[PDB]
């Protein structure tokens, strides 16, 4: 269920500008098969599972 | 499901393709004898208070632990012909074959009980009782914590009760690789297409990947050391924390993988992800078989059994039933016999290494933290080829690190792993001893006397009647592991057919057998053939001078050593297409 910590890692590749789309894509189709769809409900749910999100807008 | 794959499933689905399910995850065991329970449906013997089994009052685990398996630990004997790594190898292999799950302590909220806190037996609690004047429990009220195991179809007590097993009864790296598919998938590093299992981003061994820590709701990891905070760690196998022994195992593989993947997408550059993990789980998975059945096994069984329950191999053989059986989640635990009381970590030169070279087990189960903080895995990798496993003996069965101290560090007592195994036992409806040994086309003693010429041993005879009144009902941990031992094996006849027999089965019923037709080029089974754990351990750390094959019987420094230049490397060029 939880939120694993090196998934950390994946978010901050979303957040890179010059971060290659299609690894983005990859990505956001494997926290969507999560049943995490944009990229705030990835973060609220690393938060909700007690991990530090502030550096995310 | 298809019939032309090349890889193996996750969960195991579709490798007997007659019998898709045969040997998948989260399936009952089976049954190699029908159920005995104390209600022929589901009550484990010892529930009822006067409920005799076979004419005879159920013996409490714990007694029989007190009696006959506690022994003055000081005066173990060092096996001369084994090393810690061949206990350590079996702790892991049975990782690849077999969990059983047991529910959470959070389901007893409104419901049943804490079974962690309360010694109310009611369910899904099997709590053991403490026996009058034990050596430690001194308040009979108290109690060892047990949750019974789940059942396979919760219900309506109409069918006979049996367990689950969450993993792949394949030899297949399960372990590493994870036994469902959303485990699997986060056990991957998904955020390029190296193929490659994620790693831990906060810490490295010395330039070298740590496993991925896991994220639990009541993470016992962290109790073990409270100012430290580190987590457990997240594998194939959600016990690869319970001692860093394991661990480092665990890491070893996990570095293996992606040392494989890096090589593969040298070689085949044009391979995606998907392509380079699977090619690489491919190898890893052989290796597991061929360090298994090649080096391993022919330790436990001794040279009769292993041509009697495993002769050589042919091919194929989608009739034979792959599955575990109910029997060896119990019996496979021979191993906490050869276990000790210390964790040993040495240097550069196999020398004792501080901090603390010789660290009680009972401050090392969960400790996470000593991987992290205390030198990785290269000292705990050392200790395990250059000191000897304990020696199992009629009376000195197991130590008292893992009797009386068992995750001391994380639970309101220290629990008992042989009475935990008897109770498990009962839990699990198994049948006793002699039932066992007709199974297994053996003698079975029914009087102490015929006891004692089998154990060759008068004087164990007379405490296992004792207890047990009737060699029908020994627990089968306890015969098997009470049985005299093979020669040059671990295990008696009892535990050498139950074993022998489960892991004929996982090899003639295994479609991805790596000596089976199609699964691997003649040329790569010849290069597969070159692999060996100390190699393994040569490519992913920095050791430098490894065990000496069989790595499993070397067990001193210098004598059984060599240098990591003496041994071949894998050769992964049959691969280049
Ligand atoms: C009893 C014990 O060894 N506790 C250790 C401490 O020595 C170590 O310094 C710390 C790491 O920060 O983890 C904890
Ligand atoms: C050719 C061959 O090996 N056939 C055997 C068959 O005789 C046996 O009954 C079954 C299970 O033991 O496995 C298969
Ligand atoms: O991006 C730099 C980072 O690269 C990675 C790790 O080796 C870190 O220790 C380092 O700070
Ligand atoms: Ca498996």
């Amino acid at each position: 269920a939880n939120f694993l910590e090196h998934e950390l890692s994946y978010i901050d590749v979303l957040l890179d500008k010059n971060a290659d789309q299609a690894t983005k894509d990859n990505l956001r189709s494997y926290f969507a098969d999560k049943g995490l769809h944009s990229i705030k409900d990835i973060i609220n749910k690393a938060k909700q599972d007690g991990f530090d999100v502030s550096k995310y807008e | 499901c298809p019939e032309q794959d090349k890889y193996r499933t996750i969960t195991g689905m579709c490798n007997n393709r007659r019998s898709p399910t045969l040997g998948a995850s989260n399936r009952a065991f089976v049954r190699w004898l029908p159920a005995e329970y104390e209600d022929g449906f589901s009550l484990p013997y010892g529930w009822t208070p006067g409920v005799k089994r076979n004419g005879f009052p159920v013996a409490l685990a714990r007694a029989v632990s007190n009696e006959i398996v506690r022994f003055p630990t000081d005066q173990l004997t060092p096996d001369q012909e084994r090393s810690l790594m061949f206990m350590q190898w079996g702790q892991l292999l049975d990782h690849d074959l077999d969990f059983t799950p047991e529910p959470a302590a959070r389901a007893s909220f409104v419901t049943g009980v804490n079974c962690e806190t309360s010694c109310v037996q009611q369910p899904p609690c099997f709590p053991l009782k403490i026996p009058p004047n034990d050596p430690r429990i001194k308040n009979q009220a108290d109690c060892i914590p047990f949750f019974r195991s789940c059942p396979a179809c919760p219900g309506s007590n109409i069918t006979i009760r049996n367990q689950i097993n969450a993993l792949t009864s394949f030899v297949d790296a399960s372990m590493v690789y994870g036994s469902e598919e959303p485990l699997a998938r986060n056990l991957r590093n998904m955020s390029n297409q190296l193929g490659l299992l994620a790693v831990n981003q906060r810490f490295q061994d010395n330039g070298r990947a740590l496993l991925p820590f896991d994220n639990l709701h009541d993470d016992p990891c962290l109790l073990t050391n409270r100012s430290a905070r580190i987590p457990c760690f997240l594998a194939g196998d959600t016990r690869s924390s319970e001692m860093p022994e394991l661990t480092s195992m665990h890491t070893l593989l996990l570095r293996e993988h992606n040392r494989l993947a890096t090589e593969l997408k040298s070689l085949n550059p044009r391979w995606d992800g998907e392509r380079l993990y699977q090619e690489a789980r491919k190898i890893v998975g052989a290796m597991v078989q061929i360090i298994t059945y090649r080096d391993y096994l022919p330790l436990v069984l001794g040279p009769t059994a292993m041509r009697k329950y495993l002769p050589t191999y042919r091919s194929y053989n989608d009739s034979v039933d792959p599955r575990i059986a109910n029997v060896f989640t119990n019996a496979f635990r021979y191993g906490h016999t050869l276990i000790q009381p210390f964790m040993f970590r040495l240097d550069n030169r196999y020398q004792p290494m501080e901090p603390n070279p010789r660290v009680p087990l009972s401050r090392v189960f969960f400790a996470s933290w000593r991987v992290v903080l205390e030198g990785g895995i290269d000292p705990i990798l050392r200790g395990l080829m250059a000191t000897p496993a304990k020696l199992n003996r009629q009376n000195q069965i197991a130590v008292d690190e893992i009797r009386e101290r068992l995750f001391e560090q994380v639970m309101r007592i220290g629990l008992d792993l042989p009475a935990l195994n008897m109770q498990r036992s009962r839990d699990h409806g198994l049948p006793g001893y002699n039932a066992w040994r007709r199974f297994c086309g053996l003698p079975q003693p029914e009087t102490v006397g015929q006891l004692g010429t089998v154990l060759r041993n008068l004087k164990l005879a007379r405490k296992l009647m004792e207890q047990y009144g009737t060699p029908n009902n020994i627990d089968i941990w306890m015969g098997g592991v009470s049985e005299p031992l093979k020669r040059k094996g671990r295990v008696g006849p009892l535990l050498a057919c139950i074993i022998g027999t489960q892991f004929r089965k996982l090899r003639d019923g295994d479609r991805f057998w790596w000596e089976n037709e199609g699964v691997f080029s003649m040329q790569q089974r010849q290069a597969l053939a070159q692999i060996s754990l100390p190699r393994i351990i040569c490519d992913n750390t920095g050791i430098t001078t490894v065990s000496k094959n069989n790595i499993f019987m070397s067990n001193s420094y210098p004598r059984d050593f060599v240098n990591c230049s003496t041994l071949p490397a894998l050769n992964l060029a049959s691969w280049r297409e």
